[PDB]
């Protein structure tokens, strides 16, 4: 049985930790909602 | 149960102890999560029940108590924040510049941040605090790292 619990407010944080790259990828989305990389 | 706007963990007592299967967004009395988190099953909030209202396996989205409310979109230029709610850990904002998923049907923003699968449903925000999509449906790249689409629904 699934239940929910509050975890926080939705706000933008000034000076949050900044990370992650910005890749440009060719992808396909199938009928089951799964993404796959196209090459 | 609790209907205050905000980010929520989605839990189950089915497996060992209490397990976090995902996350979601409560906005305007509607709970928003990814389909693969709940598989469309009903949810409990205290002594209250949330019934599914709309869902789509292909978009990998589902809303409870009402129609999908989130309509903000990534502007294609600016940094965004993933409000990551990892299992057993405090909610944390991570700022990043999205990449892009190019498809035969158009382009979508993508965030290259890797968290446990039970973080699926965490919201991605713009600079005004608006939810531009949910994290947790994506791909694995050459290096074994994860890249998620910024998945957004349509407000009917
Ligand atoms: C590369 C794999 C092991 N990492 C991974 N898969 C995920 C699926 C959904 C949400 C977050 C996820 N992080």
């Amino acid at each position: 049985d699934m239940y929910i619990e509050r975890a926080g407010d939705i706000t933008w944080e000034k000076d949050a930790e900044v990370t992650g790259n910005s890749p440009r990828l060719d992808v396909a989305l199938d009928e089951s909602g799964d993404f796959s990389l196209v090459e | 149960g609790e209907t205050t706007d905000g980010v929520y963990r989605v839990m189950t007592r089915r497996l060992l102890g209490s397990t976090q299967v995902g996350v979601g967004v409560m906005q305007e009395g509607v709970f928003h999560t990814m389909w693969h988190v709940t598989k469309g099953a009903a949810l409990r909030s205290g002594e209250g029940r949330l019934d599914p209202y709309w869902g789509d396996v292909k978009q990998d989205l589902v809303s409870y108590c009402g129609p999908w409310k989130l309509d903000a979109a990534w502007d294609g230029l600016s940094e965004v924040q993933l409000l990551a709610v990892p299992p057993g850990e405090r909610a944390k904002n991570i700022q990043t510049l999205p990449g892009i998923f190019k498809t035969k049907d158009g382009d979508i923003g993508a965030v290259a941040l890797d968290y446990p699968a039970g973080t699926s449903g965490s919201p991605i925000l713009d600079k005004c605090g608006r939810v531009i999509g949910l994290y947790g449906n994506g791909v694995v790249i050459k290096n074994g790292s994860y890249v998620s689409a910024i998945t957004q629904g349509k407000r009917e």
